[PDB]
């Protein structure tokens, strides 16, 4: 049998391969297209801010945040031209709500981290990753860093449970009308997000290329690889939220957690 | 290479069709085996429980949202033929209308015997309805020695 | 190493097309629309004066110039909101009362 | 970088030429979202690099999803659609055409008077900004604020529930 | 510079009002009422009033780069604190009757006294995009409050999709100046140029619309007609008192303004906007049109003075006289229609046909509405009058003879709709802070006549505010 | 650099695409309340100034805190009134 957990996600790759595609009548067919590589090619290119090596990196610019807030906004795209590109008022309803939701909680990741870029007070992720030297900047920012790992869970990576089903009678999940190569698009598109998320919060939180005992890479890859198992078993042991509860703990209760992050940050940095 | 013969062997995705009765068994098995099954997604239908004859059309139009490569288990006497009910309301077998590949017969089946249809649709899958001049074995034939060569049994006054 | 006419007459351009989008059509999404746009043609017109000098004088009322559009789309957006409740055609001649 | 400024502005252009042609409306969003993407390219190669990047995080990031919305949930393709091309004729369109090239050529005449003195693709970083907002500008920040306050509340008001 | 106590004294207007601001809004997620919130934010505009004195004992100085803290703007605050203070107190008559969400209205009339308060306060372009803006976001939204009639959202529309057109010429020709000039700021900037020049003409057109000049006046008998009478009283005085602030101080002290390229374009402007002001303005029959149309006429009176601004000190003086005696009319004549719509009614019916009678009906309330109307004209004993002589002295002392004449023969015809309304109100007829509402309109009436018999006062202040 | 790994990103979806390609009116009640939605269209220019404040704080100092605290006690004070007045509520 097989012994790797990564052979099935081989696996489903080859499988979405090959499959006939049937064209849908009375349907838009340039977003029926591009709604797949909106949620693809972003979290794609999310992948061009990670500091895997001083020597190897694959973008030694300036700014890295800014380009991954433009794709976090840039995500909602996807799921609506999908949702436009369906044709049937049930699954448009089912993704105005799941982006309706996905607006909701995107908000928070930006809030959550100017904390940590005001305590190291740079865009170059080089100085990031030299200021978590001795000290990491997730002592002080708790809530912080719950408040990023919620928002990142959040973006369509099924979290809130409303993508293929719908709490609301009347409409319907919209990934129904999508058969072909586009639905192994989403798989994979969500999958390199939550390695991007977890590599991300490794590299930003936590100290990447420490290096106490063993080469630092590994040091980098082992860490990210216990915070994907750590995520995994969370996602997994996290119910599936209905809409309401959702609606409820999204602006109420983290918008003045992460103003409140500012302002302590702001107090005790001078 | 076989890469896709591979590819088609090692996952596929099951469409749970069970009717009124029958489906506890297979929620036994689901749940053990196992949200992810989602129609016009799936190359697999596993047809369970007595397909009527007023909804079957219902079947029909399920069976051609699917995609190219179709496979259908049959599972239960109510499916594989009419069963016990040879009734005017009810269609004699689902293979009547839409073609079969594996058939799994009982009252209801046992979770182990979806398990050994998985197992037996995995080995058609891997031999590349196509029969490959393999498929003229069969179970009947295949173990008959084994089923022959069983002498004693428990009696059956104890537990 | 581009001089600053070619940012200018490029911002024109926008600027221009923005207007005539505001003047053309019927629909007031339509209208709306070509309203950010030249709100944009503007903001980029003031970015470009403003990094001509080379110092930090075209970032500071940018930000300000994206708010008032975010916040003008917004106040417009719930205007067609309420007018589609109100009336179901979107023409701009539907409300077109006290003429002369 | 000449060439990269020039297909990028000419792929601007023609953007902006294909939103103002076209009668659909979602086609016209995905090509001003294509618009303003270039003019942030433009602003990366200019230098103004909080300039680039703060433009789609939030102007093609958050009001064209409003405007995606608002398009989305009223429904109007599939209605009231020959009327407005019948309307929208080529003759019609030369009208004001020409009386914004006037306007065109007058800042065009106007703008090449001056001398050139071109200037490099400086880069700004987000060290100074951080500075020269809190320096003499912190009162536009606070009536910006204040601005977004009074723009979320006209759009509470003027976008009013009811029982329908 | 940083923040010193001299700069919160100063900043001291634009501090009571935003603090007013977040106590109404905190107030109105409270309990949502409608006495609470007149009371407090009127209680708050009264408090600017107040800290105009504080200020008063600080200088002439500066606070940030943007903003320059004169007496000149100690002056024009004032004005925008009364307009503030005159529409809230002729929206509670009219607000008692509308069906619900009666409290957004002061929230958003104190966003505006914010915005016309910092146009007062203006050293750098910025603070002047700041300042029209935060203006017009009440002014988007006031002419669309009751947006259940078919009008208030029509001209909300047309309002809309035009303010936001003129903002972004003003911001496009704000960046084509800052091309050739290092700085935005009004001292800094022209230190004749074609590229300049042709910027100057783009925040023309930006700045014409509000102050509704002669190629961009469409927008003001529509508006006037469809926003509630409340909201006119604050967009014909208010606005555009604030606004004239900041273009007259942009010329004042930008060298380039003193160039005669840009003088005989404004002042084709201003004979253009006499005339086709004072023209169209005769066949009205309908009192909210006929208030819209004289606004065209009041402030092209206001350009021939300001193109003089640059020959002869007279001009600062003649400004700043001609904006109170046209606040001061126009608020007793706007709340005499407001007054007159002591219900919500729906949609109310005036009109000049409509106002036959209405001496027999109500007599204080006419003669006040004849008294202001009079003083729109030019009549004497009439603070308007003084106003007038003003401006034609400085034309006269510029030598400005076309201009000059346009005023008087656009008085001359200007004369006539003004009088039939004044007899208009004489053929044969066809609760507490309703009151106030009276009193109000009651006191500006006496205020215009003993001004007008006695107007030295007044000039005693106003050189006391210049600088 | 960035241009090489775009180009390879660029060239994977079209051998993808190309690759797939060969192997062969009235709503009612129903949707509407967005205004979720515009709230964040406002609240992300709001938060854009925070984007550009993050980036310098230790020059900026205690005016700096003081009107930062002042500029989110005003988003506060407007998000409360949203929520007592019924705007932020549970919704469709
Ligand atoms: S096979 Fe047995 S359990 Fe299943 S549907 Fe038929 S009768 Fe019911």
């Amino acid at each position: 049998v097989g012994w790797g957990g990564s052979l099935q996600l081989v696996a489903d790759m080859i499988k979405m391969f090959f499959k006939e595609d049937w064209i849908p009548k009375f349907s838009d067919r340039v977003i029926f297209t591009l709604a797949p590589m909106i949620a693809f090619t972003s979290l794609l290119l999310a992948f061009a801010i990670v500091p895997v090596s001083p020597g190897w990196v694959v973008a030694d610019l300036n700014i890295g945040i800014l380009f991954f807030l433009m794709m976090a906004g840039l995500a909602v795209y996807a799921v609506l031209f999908a949702g436009w590109s369906s044709n049937n008022k049930y699954s448009l309803l089912g993704a105005m709500r799941a982006s309706a939701q996905t607006l909701s909680y995107e908000v928070f990741l930006g809030l959550s981290l100017m904390g940590v870029v005001a305590q190291a007070g740079s865009f170059n992720m080089t100085d990031i990753v030299n200021s978590q030297a001795h000290v990491w900047n997730v002592i002080p920012q708790f809530f912080g860093f719950i408040t990023f790992a919620i928002a990142g869970v959040a973006v369509c990576h099924r979290h809130p449970f409303d993508q293929p089903e719908a709490e609301q009678e009347l409409a319907d999940g919209y990934h129904i009308e999508y058969s072909g190569m586009k639905f192994g698009l989403f798989f994979v598109g969500e999958y390199i997000g939550i390695v991007t998320i977890s590599a991300l919060m490794v590299t930003l939180f936590f100290g990447g290329w420490q290096g106490p005992l063993l080469p630092p890479f590994i040091w980098f890859a082992l860490k990210t690889a216990f915070f994907m198992m750590m995520f995994i078993l969370i996602r997994a042991s996290l119910p599936r939220p209905r809409y309401d509860q959702v609606m409820s703990f999204g602006w109420k209760i983290c918008l003045p957690l992460t103003l409140i992050n500012l302002l302590v940050t702001a107090a005790v940095i001078l | 290479n076989d890469m896709v013969n591979w590819g088609r062997k090692n996952s596929i995705w099951p469409y749970n069709f069970g009717l009124s009765c029958c489906y506890v068994e297979m929620v036994t098995s689901f749940t053990a085996v196992h949200l992810r099954a989602s129609p016009r997604q799936a190359d697999l239908m596993v047809v369970a429980g007595t397909c009527f004859t007023k909804m079957a059309p219902v079947i029909q139009r399920l069976y051609d949202q699917m995609l190219e490569p179709k496979w259908v288990i049959s599972m239960g006497a109510c499916a594989n033929s009419g069963g016990m009910y040879d009734i005017y309301s009810v269609v004699q077998g689902v293979d009547k209308f839409i073609p079969v590949d594996v058939y799994i017969p009982g009252c209801p089946p046992r979770p182990e015997a979806y398990m050994q249809a998985l197992m037996l649709l995995q080995e058609s899958i891997g031999k590349e309805q196509g029969v490959y001049r393999a498929n003229m074995q069969s179970e009947r034939e295949r173990k008959r020695g084994e089923r022959i060569a069983v002498t004693n049994l428990r009696t059956p006054d104890e537990i | 190493m581009i001089p600053l006419q070619h940012g200018l007459i490029l911002a024109a351009i926008l600027f221009v097309l923005g207007l005539t989008g505001l003047v053309i059509r019927r629909n007031l999404l339509f209208m709306l629309i070509g309203l950010e746009i030249m709100i944009n043609a503007s903001a980029l017109a003031f970015v470009v004066a403003g990094s001509y000098w080379g110092q930090t004088d075209g970032q500071v009322m940018y930000i300000l110039a994206i708010s008032l559009a975010a916040a003008e789309a917004s106040i417009g957006l719930a205007l067609l909101l309420q007018l589609h409740r109100r009336r179901q055609n979107l023409n701009i001649d539907s409300v077109s009362e006290m003429r002369g | 970088m000449e060439f990269a400024f020039y297909i990028c502005g000419l792929i601007a252009i023609l953007a902006t030429l294909r939103v103002i042609t076209h009668t659909n409306p979602v086609h016209a969003l995905l090509y001003l979202i294509i618009s303003l993407l270039a003019i942030s390219g433009v602003f990366f190669s200019l230098g103004a690099y909080f300039a680039g990047a703060l433009e789609i995080i939030v102007y093609a990031g958050a009001i064209m999803v409003l405007f995606v919305f608002v398009v989305m949930m009223l429904n109007l393709g599939g209605s009231e659609i020959e009327q407005e091309r019948q309307w929208l004729k080529p003759q019609v369109w030369i009208g004001p055409a020409i009386l914004s090239a006037i306007m065109l050529v007058v800042i065009v005449y106007a703008i090449l008077g001056v001398n050139d003195q071109g200037i490099d693709g400086t880069p700004i970083s987000a060290k100074a900004v951080g500075i020269t907002l809190f320096g003499p500008y912190v009162l536009a920040v606070e009536l910006a604020s204040m601005l977004l306050l009074a723009g979320l509340v006209v759009a509470f008001h003027v976008g009013r529930e009811e029982r329908a | 510079m940083t923040i010193t106590p001299q700069n919160l004294i100063a900043l001291l207007p634009l501090l009571i009002v935003g603090l007013t601001v977040v106590v109404v809004m905190l107030s109105i997620a409270w309990r949502r009422n409608h006495f609470l919130n007149a009371t407090l934010s009127v209680i708050g505009l009264n408090a600017a009033l107040v800290s105009l004195w504080f200020v008063g004992q600080a200088g002439a100085m500066d606070v940030t780069p943007l903003m320059r803290v004169d007496g000149f703007a100690m002056l024009y605050t004032g004005l925008v604190l009364l307009a503030s203070l005159a529409t809230c107190t002729f929206a509670y008559p009219w607000l008692e009757g509308y069906n619900d969400n009666k409290d957004e209205f002061y929230l958003l009339v104190l966003i505006a006294a914010l915005g016309g308060i910092l146009l007062a306060n203006a050293n750098h372009l910025a603070s002047l995009f700041l300042g029209i803006e935060l203006i017009s976001l009440p002014l988007f939204g006031l002419v669309g409050y009751a947006f259940r009639q078919k009008r208030s959202l029509e001209a909300s529309i047309k309002y809309t999709i035009l303010s936001a057109a003129a903002s972004s010429f003003l911001l496009f020709g704000m960046a084509l100046v800052y091309a050739q000039s290092g700085d935005l700021s009004f001292v800094a900037l022209g230190k004749n140029e074609p590229l300049l020049l042709a910027g100057f003409g783009l925040m023309i057109v930006g700045l014409g619309f509000k102050l509704s000049l002669v190629p961009f006046h469409l927008w003001t008998p529509d508006v006037y007609q469809g926003a509630p009478a409340p909201v006119s009283t604050f967009l014909a005085t208010a606005s555009k008192i604030a606004i004239f602030g900041v273009v007259m101080r942009l010329f004042l002290y930008a060298p380039v303004g003193d160039s005669e390229a840009i003088r005989v374009v404004l002042a084709i402007i201003a004979f253009a906007s006499i005339i086709f002001g004072n023209l169209m303005a005769l066949s009205q029959t309908n009192i909210k049109r006929l208030l819209g149309y004289s606004s065209i006429s009041h402030l092209g009176y206001l350009l021939v003075a300001l193109i003089a601004l640059q020959t002869g000190e007279m001009s600062m003086e003649a400004v700043g006289v001609y904006l109170a005696g046209y606040l001061f009319s126009s608020l007793g004549a706007f709340g005499v229609v407001s007054l007159m719509s002591s219900p919500y009614r729906g949609p109310d019916a005036d009109s000049l046909f409509s106002y036959r009678g209405l001496f027999w009906h109500r007599p204080i309330l006419a003669a006040v509405m004849t008294v202001m109307m009079l003083s729109l004209a030019g009549i004497p004993m009439t603070l308007g009058f003084i106003g007038k002589f003003y401006v034609l002295a400085v034309g006269v002392q510029a030598h400005l003879w076309w201009l000059v004449g346009a005023v008087v023969v656009g008085s001359a015809i200007g004369l006539y709709y003004y009088l039939r309304v004044a007899v208009s109100l004489y053929l044969h007829a066809p609760n507490w802070q309703y009151s106030a509402g009276g009193i109000v309109v009651l006191i500006s009436a006496l205020l215009v006549l003993v001004l007008g018999v006695w107007p030295q006062p007044l000039i005693s202040i106003v050189r006391l505010a210049m600088p | 650099a960035f241009a090489i790994f775009l180009i390879v990103a660029i060239g994977l979806c079209c051998l993808m695409l190309v690759g797939g390609w060969f192997l062969g009116a009235r709503l009612r009640l129903s949707a509407k309340f967005y205004l979720v939605a515009m709230f964040f269209v406002i609240f992300d220019v709001e938060a854009l100034y925070l984007f550009a404040w993050s980036t310098s704080i230790r020059e900026s100092g205690w005016v700096g805190f003081v009107e930062a605290a002042i500029f989110i006690f005003v988003l506060l004070a407007g998000l409360v009134y949203l929520v007592r007045i019924g705007a932020l509520d549970w919704t469709p």
